[PDB]
């Protein structure tokens, strides 16, 4: 079964009560889809996910037959705190001697309280124009646990950073890294730079070269 | 009444691969002219002529220079072209006004196999239209009342289209990231115990869309993280390429057979781990794609 799901970077603006994600089967076989939405935080310097009722997906399960197009409604049950970007993960499970494969899409989802937006629309860009911290503000530090080396990234801004390439010239085997707003995360590294790291952020409308200074 | 939009933006969003393979169906947007309270009695002729004074079928992404081409149509789904007026006056034209705002719709259509990176593709010029109209009004607002552009005369006063009223609006197409996954079955051989199988999984993603691909431990893990196929159970595992590196919970989209809309292909070998009799065992493994 050929499954098409978009958008894969959805968001709910401050003045929107819900957004939509499309589920479309272009194959010739039917598929079953389960939809869940988890709250996403980086407490404990790592990605944690939890059950939540703030964003309710409708429907929670759907049969997507050949040629069908269903809407997945993501609706806010309550209003979010002013000036805050809430992070979530949309999880949709696609089910069309042998070993067969079924799909699972982990999709980033962001919802916005008053006075802050995604920045991918003109209206949300104006909202963030009136907000100084409506961007990622990143700091790094390297402290080495039991007993390897780990890179720490801190975000002091009110919006997330989606980082792709780091270093100063690149860490293969790292497609992306998320540093959520008002959060700190750590990674697995080696080598020495002992300054400020150079990175690329894909959070906004275009790939911006973002500078991240060392914590000291 | 009838009014003309002096400023405004219309936007459609399409995912990129679907755009390449299917184009985009006639999407309705606001022409610039809107009417509410029009009569639906079809008793009085609705005069309406437009002149497109400015328009572009080219849509440009400011940050790459890439472009999309679009067809624009006029609510009878007739292609509109600069430098040519079209009189749409009929008795039934009044039923094309759509939505609560009574927007007279235009349509945008994207054909072909246009392949472009995700981003905002803005019309190279705004859509500026001059309108000449006289629309019968519903009876409760008056008898014989019409919503008219400036200087209009329905006809000791001759018929006159007047000087017209100008609308102006911008058009934008947002191309969205998009990924397709194709993962076929791994079919082991006969029975009466099974050679390994080197297969592959394919992912066609839009250009700047990184991801991690993880595989779970199937429906019947035996000691927590040992994959096994259900008949008793038969233990197996999955390894990246032809190596001894277990593929599990992962594989970065940057690190497997990626040449250039991009396509990644992931080669993996499935091996039996144990004398254990036949046969016909099965498992289903979850492929998680994480953006």
């Amino acid at each position: 079964a050929t499954f098409l799901i978009w958008p894969i970077y959805p968001k709910i603006e401050a003045n929107e009560k819900a957004t939509a994600v499309w589920l479309q089967n272009t194959g010739k076989t039917d598929a079953m889809v389960q939809i869940r939405v988890f709250k996403w935080n980086q407490d404990g310097l790592k990605d944690n996910y939890s059950e939540q009722s703030e964003i309710i997906p409708s429907p929670p399960v759907a049969k997507i037959k050949a040629g069908e197009k269903h809407m997945l409604r993501l609706t806010k049950s309550v209003n979010l705190p002013d000036g805050k970007e809430q992070s979530y993960r949309l999880i949709v499970d696609e089910l069309p001697s042998k070993v067969s494969f079924q799909m699972r899409y982990s999709i980033p989802l962001f919802a916005y309280g008053k006075g802050i937006g995604s920045g991918l629309t003109e209206e949300s860009q104006k909202l963030n124009a009136k907000n100084a911290l409506a961007k990622p503000v990143l700091q790094w530090s390297v402290r080495n646990q039991q007993g390897q080396s780990e890179l720490y990234l801190k975000n002091n801004g009110q919006k997330f950073a989606r980082l792709s390439a780091l270093k100063t010239s690149s860490l293969g085997k790292a497609a992306f890294g998320y540093v959520l707003s008002n959060s700190t995360v750590k990674f697995a590294i080696d080598q020495s730079t002992a300054s400020k790291i150079y990175g690329v952020d894909s959070s906004g409308i275009k790939q911006e070269l973002i500078e991240i200074t060392k914590m000291e | 009444a009838c009014s003309v939009s002096a400023s405004g933006t219309s936007s459609i969003s399409v995912p990129s691969i679907y755009l390449m393979e299917n184009g985009e169906n006639s999407s309705q947007f606001n022409s610039g002219l809107s009417c509410t309270g029009f009569s639906l009695a079809l008793a009085n002729m609705t005069y309406l002529k437009y002149r497109v004074e400015q328009m572009s079928n080219s849509f440009t992404n400011a940050q790459t220079g890439e472009k999309l081409n679009a067809i624009i149509l006029d609510s009878n789904n007739e292609i509109i072209s600069l430098g040519q007026e079209k009189d749409m006056s009929s008795f039934t034209l009044v039923n094309l006004f759509s939505g609560p705002d009574g927007n007279l719709p235009f349509y945008i259509r994207l054909p072909a196999g246009q392949s472009v990176s995700p981003g905002v593709y803005q019309a190279d010029s705004p859509l500026k239209v001059k309108w000449f109209y006289s629309v019968p009004a519903v009876a409760i607002v008056g008898i014989g009342v019409f919503f008219e552009s400036p200087g209009f005369r329905r006809g000791g006063i001759g018929f006159n289209w007047g000087s017209g009223a100008d609308s102006l609006g911008s058009l934008s197409i947002t191309v969205l990231p998009d990924c397709r996954i194709l993962a076929q079955d791994v079919n082991f051989g006969t029975a009466a115990f099974l050679e390994p199988v080197q297969s592959s999984m394919g992912i066609r993603c839009s250009v700047n869309t990184p991801y991690y691909v993880s595989l779970n431990n199937g429906l019947s893990p035996q000691n927590g993280n040992q994959r096994a196929m259900k008949s008793t159970f038969l233990k197996y595992d999955i390894f990246k390429n032809s190596s001894n590196d277990r593929w599990g919970s992962r594989w970065s989209s940057l690190n497997a057979t990626i040449n250039p809309v991009t396509q990644q292909n992931y080669v993996f070998t499935t091996k039996i781990v144990d004398t254990i009799p036949a046969g016909t065992y099965q498992d289903t493994v979850t492929v998680q794609v994480e953006f």
